[PDB]
RNA sequence: GGGGAUGUAGCUCAACUGAUAGAGCACCUGAUUUGCACUCAGGAGGUUGAGGGUUUGAGACCCUUCAUCUCCACCA
RNA sequence: AUCAGGACAUUAUCAUGUAGAGAAUAGGUAGGAGCAAUCGAUGCAAGUUCGCUAGGACUUGUUGAUGCGAAAGGUGGAAUACUACCCUUGGUUGUGUGCUGUUCUAAUUGGUAACUGUUAUCCAGUUUCAAGACAGUGUUAGGUGGGCAGUUUGACUGGGG
RNA sequence: AAUAAAUAGUCAAUUAAAGCAAUACGUGGUGAAGUGAAACAUCUCAGUAGCCACAGGAAAAGAAAACGAAUGUGAUUCCGU
């Protein structure tokens, strides 16, 4: 076994890997286990009983958090109504010209929002943007006729969720300096949404494990793990 | 089920001990060898009483023995710089009674039957091995100072 | 006969139900086994007792 | 009535569990003998049982079916 | 009862790793680009890990700080540190089970022999011999089973078949 | 007695048991088939006949770890509904 760092032995010593830590207590502990000088993320890993090979069991969508996750997102809007997207708070606007900029390698944005008309031009870039995950999806409400309202929703803290190949969802709930109640409310909203998103084909226990962690922390097995 | 063995066997228990084995091996083959009675007088509680009391006197002996041994290992303030001639004879031939004239009161009692030194009680101008055993199990070594008064 | 000597509990006659629930009379016999019971260190008779009675004797330290 | 597995050159089969289909046999050609056969090597012979779904990546993973098999069940 | 063996999931035990591309071993896939250093480096010799036959680390030192270019370039479907987590696989005993394989015996068995009850081929007791957790017996569950039992084996029909 | 003790065994004394009938009633064990179902195997016949054991003047049962749905009844047995 690799020797744990000096700070982490202390942090791991603060965490019982066996105990079923109640949410609230976990959030307060997760904030305390942040050993970093930078403001870490508070992240949740939810292990689901999903066969993501099954299209009906592929879980993907978006959730609007009640509270901001405290990460600024740079939004590129690809729309004919560039003015309304800018007034909605898009950081970049443009039509086909920005698609050409993306083709030339400009990627100083975190999210693409587009109108249905532009997928044919963006489809040619699927190899570059898709590998980076920047490709808009209707299932995420990133393909919409009302680009300005969606832009506002993402600035309000709307995030996409996706199951990995193992049926886990990984999402960032907030920052370590965020209020503990806000992180708890964000965590509840995700768990209730996940519960609501049950495929009719999934028999038995749907959530196998919930883990909260920081960017640089141990995982604090949420109450009722494994 | 719990069964007490009265003498020693290689596995399980040593003399008076208790082992929680299945019905299994002997039972009607254990009684004839009466090497492990079910309990003392077959009574769970009565065996409890008996074995408990026996090993309890045993461990109070353990306690007094530990006391003696450690007060020796920590103190051993038994000093005798008994006048030593050097070229002429000089040794620790001060039996042990003079040596125990410094044990009780100033230090641990150090019972008479507990220092199992040999008939020599030191016979050199130098420190030698002092054998004190609180019991037959605890081994105590004393190497006190010596010199010329 | 197939019976205990300490108690008197013996066989039970009943039905042999099969598929189509056809009736044929059958008999359940007790698990008679031989055992030796000491009594005041003497008279170690080789009695034939059932396994239930054997368990009762075993839990009673061979008392009967 | 379910449960599982199989389907790939004409045949017999690897299956290349996604980073772009192969072997023996069937057949053509070449060499190959006085002749037959034998023998050796190239070429040809593949739309991966079919349809749908996912991702940048599936004959290959998933759904639906088709055919086959082995199991069970199988008191209208 | 004991012993030995693997088999099993596996306690406990660390190594091991390249689609290509990208110097990159990328095992994958998550938070996200650092973080260790007298508990001491870099370069080299001596061993070994190892196939992508490249690469990988380690320890046997020197050494004494570098950094480090997988911190920060770099291309790549996949990416860089480090928190990860899962690891691929085996590594040794291994855990507690059963699985065949021995030895020993007290259970138990005997239509071996002897003695006694006893003027007695039975029976009982005590031995001795031979087996032995087998066997036999009880319960449960498969297979074979006209040996045996209970029944069935239609109507029309220029009589019946 | 085997075999020291002790049992097995042997002997003696005392006390009870045997059997019968009332072509009838009770309890328990065991327990069919003719027949019906318009066949027959489920079922019925039927726990009947029969066989055996034990009685008694009756026997059996009997004083709630109960009925049961309520401000409920309060051993067993037998009759009507
Ligand atoms: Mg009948
Ligand atoms: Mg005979
Ligand atoms: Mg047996
Ligand atoms: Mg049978
Ligand atoms: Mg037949
Ligand atoms: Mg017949
Ligand atoms: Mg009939
Ligand atoms: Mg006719
Ligand atoms: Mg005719
Ligand atoms: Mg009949
Ligand atoms: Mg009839
Ligand atoms: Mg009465």
């Amino acid at each position: 076994m690799a020797k744990l760092s000096k700070k982490m032995k202390i942090a791991v010593g603060l965490v019982d890997k066996t105990k079923l830590y109640p949410l609230q207590e976990a959030v307060d502990l997760v904030k305390k286990t942040s050993i970093t000088k930078f403001n870490g993320s508070v992240d949740i890993a939810v292990s689901l009983n999903l066969d993501t090979t099954k299209a009906e069991q592929q879980l993907r969508g978006a959730i609007a958090f009640p509270h901001s996750v405290g990460k600024p997102i740079r939004i590129l809007a690809i729309t004919d109504d560039e003015k309304a997207a800018l007034e909605a708070g898009a950081d970049f606007v443009g039509g086909i010209d920005k698609i050409n900029d993306i083709k030339n390698g400009w990627l100083d944005f975190d999210l693409i929002i587009t109108s249905p008309k532009f997928m044919a031009a963006l489809g040619k870039l699927g190899k570059l943007l898709g590998t980076k995950g920047l490709m808009p999806n209707p299932k995420t409400e990133t393909v919409t006729d009302d680009v300005p309202a969606a832009v506002r929703a993402y600035k309000k803290g709307k995030k996409e969720y996706r199951a990995d190949s193992f049926g886990n969802i990984h999402m960032s709930l907030g920052r370590v300096d965020s209020a503990s109640n806000h992180l708890v409310e964000n965590a509840l909203a995700l768990l209730d949404l996940i519960k609501s998103r049950k495929p009719a084909t999934v028999k038995g226990i749907y959530i196998k494990n919930i883990a909260l962690t920081t960017t640089m922390g141990p995982s604090l097995k949420v109450k009722l793990p494994d | 089920m719990k069964v007490i063995l009265k003498q020693d066997v290689s596995n399980l228990g040593k003399r008076f001990d208790v082992v929680d084995v299945k019905d299994g091996y002997a039972i009607h083959f254990l009684f004839p060898k009466k090497l492990a009675a079910p309990l003392t007088k077959k009574s769970l509680q009565d065996r409890d009483l008996f074995l408990k009391k026996q090993q309890e006197h045993y461990e109070i002996n353990k306690a007094l023995s530990h006391k003696l041994k450690e007060v020796i290992e920590q103190t051993e303030l038994h000093f005798s710089l008994k006048e030593h001639n050097g070229r002429p004879y000089g040794s620790i031939i001060t039996k042990q009674i003079i040596n125990q004239a410094h044990t009780k009161g100033m230090a641990l009692q150090k019972f008479m039957f507990k220092d199992n030194v040999r008939l020599g009680f030191g016979d050199h101008e130098i420190t030698l091995h002092i054998f004190e055993d609180t019991t037959a199990v605890l081994k105590v070594k004393v190497t006190p100072d010596n010199g010329v008064k | 006969a197939k019976k205990d000597q300490l108690t008197l509990r013996g066989p039970l006659y009943g039905n042999n139900r099969s598929h189509s629930k056809t009736i044929t009379r059958r008999k359940w016999n007790v698990n008679l086994q031989p055992c030796k019971v000491k009594t005041a260190d003497g008279k170690t008779t080789r009695i034939l007792v059932s396994t239930r009675t054997l368990r009762t004797l075993k839990k009673h330290n061979r008392l009967s």
